[PDB]
């Protein structure tokens, strides 16, 4: 099966570009249509991430998520050549990302908008007066906790702790990533269906687990205990003070289950990648999407 | 239907379809032609996309 | 030259190249019944229609690229073509 | 060391994916072989079996390619149950009985389905058509108004791919499913099968909506639970499940507040507000063509998936 898209640029290339973009070769590129033929108008995530002052993560996430990805191999001027990444072939990945987090063996990749700012990845063609911009591939734990971060930044807006939240820290070097203020309507409607689930948590949350955590914070000094700062908080004693059923706790954790793969996927936005033999001398990690 | 203390001046634009007429002068240009390789790009579960 | 009442202008041209791909689709059925071997003229009369398709398939993708290169010479020409208003004095 | 030479050269050759040819009218030899398919069926005898490489290993080939063959699923159902003038590509719904040894299945068409929706309480002249008693149908489930009540019916419907082959049997029928992988049918001449779903169930979600053109728009069915009965829609999508869940709670966003509205969740099991699945994956460039299902006297409009991948996946609710 042929997976090889020439991309014409229908002007010529500066040398310094081709040395920029010579630089990002295995990095993974969105492509507007998955032809054999492509211009460099809809190539990249810089579309929808233009050249403002805001960013719109969502609103990206509603692009990465939709359109088909491609992995820079071969540039050079006036064409540069990607490879498709189709469901159901197998892919080698290359760690060729400017924020070096170092991936796990047979961990997952979600690739996601460039968080740590517009120009750290970002190759300006003047000559084709377009502006390419690189989607961030950083594995699912680190990407879950740099999203985790944004929402937080989202809902701590009102209220400012900031450099701690603004920042994500990873065991190499902690590093600083770019935060908006709106989002627009496709982000605030996002923390609108969380704050639903968790207004729904907090109806069908049982209360055997707090007559557990009540108790046991007043019995053991545990590593999971001590951000309550040995402080038992009113609204569990106020609802242990009811006396306990098993019958009912049924019935909340079976409807418990079933809501909480739903929250994680309201977190699972963008695309998944799945890796499998990634060796650290070689940077490239066997890699298909999932 | 009175004038106010100010006038307009109404700027428009007017596509037109024309019918043109190219010339190239002889030999102007110097091509390399290659060679028209057919691919397979995708495989459906009844067609494949050549 | 030079005119008794020395320059060399050293210029570089550059190709530029064109890529040109059409994609056509052919029926998982008329390849499958073209790699068999018929038995019956019934068979062998849809083994020649299947022959057929994948013929005027392959035909059709080569004559759109004979279709594609005179229409990426016409707009190359049409590119490096400024109007007659500025040529009348330019040149 | 020869030896490895001659195993390797069998194992060496990639299949053809590009070739570099001059005229298509010359039809040569090369494009032949690399456009040419092993089929998966021949005429009983050694020189068809042989040159259809069916006894090769693993796939197809005469002595990969990314084409994968499909896993079927056989289902012994009651024949008063199922009409056997249906659409050849329609998808069914095996109900997960509660009988532990039941050697009888209780599959479900769209249209099968929606008497049970109905009964308690176009596709209705079509569904009371093709079943002229539904009394039948309401007792494959043993207890339909109570599993309905309380918001347990999404996980006891797995669906089960579209239907490829029917024996038109007699008291117990039994039926030929894709449960995964490319949907095609079972025949002597192959031909092509087309996912019927009808008209008034399936809404588009694209055209809902109203640049990025990606390959794949992967259809969904919808189970969810409404005051005037539970339903079944059927999505038309392009993009991800982490997006159709998102734009599903958008899209049902005005019949979680009816529903809310019209009764009271005074237990803790009426918050689920229905649950939808993936069912698979087909073109988006040509999908969904219309059509018709022309039965005795009527025909309700119906659309046609063709191209279709069936790739079932779990209930994810929508709350």
């Amino acid at each position: 099966m042929d997976l090889k898209v020439v991309v014409s640029l229908s002007s010529r290339l500066y040398t310094d570009e081709i040395a920029k973009m010579q630089q990002r070769i295995g990095c993974i590129l969105p492509l507007a249509s998955t032809h054999g033929t492509q211009n460099v108008q809809g190539l990249g995530l810089g579309q929808v991430y233009s050249l403002e002052t805001v960013p719109d993560y969502v609103s990206m996430y509603n692009y990465l998520s939709d359109c088909t990805l491609a992995v820079l191999d071969e540039v050079s001027v006036d064409s540069l050549i990607l490879t498709k990444i189709v469901p159901g072939q197998t892919y080698a990945i290359k760690n060729k990302y400017q924020p070096f987090f170092q991936w796990h063996g047979t961990g997952s990749l979600s690739v996601m908008p460039p968080v740590f700012g517009r120009e750290h990845a970002t190759v300006k063609l003047e000559s084709n007066d377009v502006d390419i911009v690189f989607p961030m591939v950083l594995p699912t734990p680190i990407a879950e906790e740099v999203l985790q971060k944004i929402l937080l930044f989202n809902v701590y807006s009102r209220v400012v702790v900031h450099m701690h939240l603004g920042s994500v820290s990873y065991l190499g070097h902690h590093y600083e990533l770019a935060l908006p203020e709106v989002p627009g309507p496709l982000g605030l409607a996002l923390l609108d269906n969380l704050s639903l689930y968790f207004c729904i948590m907090v109806t069908l949350l049982p209360r055997a687990s707090m007559r557990l955590v009540r108790g046991l914070i007043r019995h053991e000094h545990h590593d999971l205990l001590n951000l309550f700062q040995e402080m038992v908080p009113d609204e569990i004693a106020r609802i242990d003070l009811d006396d306990l059923s098993v019958a009912d706790d049924l019935s909340r954790m079976r409807v418990m289950m079933t809501y909480l793969q739903s929250l994680a996927s309201l977190f699972n936005l963008g695309p998944r990648l799945a890796t499998a033999a990634y060796s650290q001398e070689t940077l490239t990690a066997t890699c298909w999407l999932r | 239907k009175i004038h106010p203390g100010v006038a307009m001046t109404v700027v428009r634009t007017d596509e037109i379809l024309s019918e043109n007429i190219l010339f190239s002068s002889r030999a102007s240009t110097s091509m390399f032609i290659g060679t028209p390789n057919v691919s397979r790009r995708e495989a459906r579960v009844d067609a494949v996309t050549f | 030259p030079t005119i008794a009442h020395q320059r060399t202008f050293i210029v570089v041209k550059n190709c530029h190249k064109h890529h040109i791909s059409t994609e056509m689709e052919l029926s998982m059925l008329d390849l499958e019944i073209l790699h068999s071997i018929p038995e019956t003229p019934v068979e062998y009369a849809e083994y020649v229609g299947a022959v057929k398709t994948v013929a005027s398939a392959l035909q059709f993708g080569v004559d759109a690229l004979e279709r594609g290169l005179i229409n990426t010479v016409l707009s190359v020409k049409l590119r490096h073509a400024p109007p007659m208003f500025i040529l009348q004095t330019l040149a | 060391r020869r030896r490895l030479q001659r195993r390797i050269a069998g194992l060496l050759p990639p299949p053809a994916r590009r070739l570099n040819i001059s005229r298509g009218s010359e039809f040569t030899r090369d494009v032949r072989g690399l456009v040419e398919e092993h089929a998966q069926a021949s005429s009983l005898s050694a020189a068809a079996v042989w040159r259809a490489g069916l006894l090769a290993p693993g796939e197809v080939a005469v002595a990969w390619s990314g084409w994968r063959p499909p896993v079927f699923g056989d289902f012994l159902i009651h024949a008063s149950s199922f009409n056997n003038a249906e659409a050849t590509g329609t998808p069914l719904f095996q109900f997960k009985q509660s009988d532990p040894f039941s050697g009888v299945d209780a599959v479900f068409t769209p249209l099968s389905l929606f008497i049970l929706m109905n009964h308690g309480r176009g596709l209705t002249r079509m569904a009371n058509l093709l079943y002229d008693s539904p009394a039948t149908l309401a007792d494959l489930v043993p207890d339909f108004g109570r599993l309905v009540a309380d918001r347990r019916f999404h996980n006891f419907i797995t669906p089960v791919g579209p239907l490829v082959e029917n024996i038109k049997s007699t008291y117990l029928n039994k039926i030929t499913t894709v449960v995964h992988g490319p949907v095609v049918s079972k025949a002597i001449p192959r031909s092509t099968v087309k996912v019927t779903v009808p008209q008034e169930a399936f809404v588009d979600l694209d055209a809902w909506l109203s640049q990025p053109c990606p390959a794949d728009a992967r259809l969904y069915v919808a189970l969810t639970y409404e005051e005037a009965g539970p339903r079944f829609t059927f999505f038309q999508s392009s993009r991800g499940h982490c997006q159709i869940m998102n734009i599903l709670r958008i899209y049902y966003s005005p019949s979680i507040m009816h529903r809310y509205a019209v009764v009271q969740p005074l237990h803790i099991e009426e918050l689920t507000f229905g649950a939808v699945a993936c069912l698979g994956t087909f073109s988006a460039t040509d999908g969904w063509r219309r059509s018709a299902f022309n039965y005795r006297g009527s025909s309700l409009p119906v659309v046609e998936i063709d191209s279709f991948y069936s790739n079932v996946s779990d209930w994810e609710v929508i709350l």
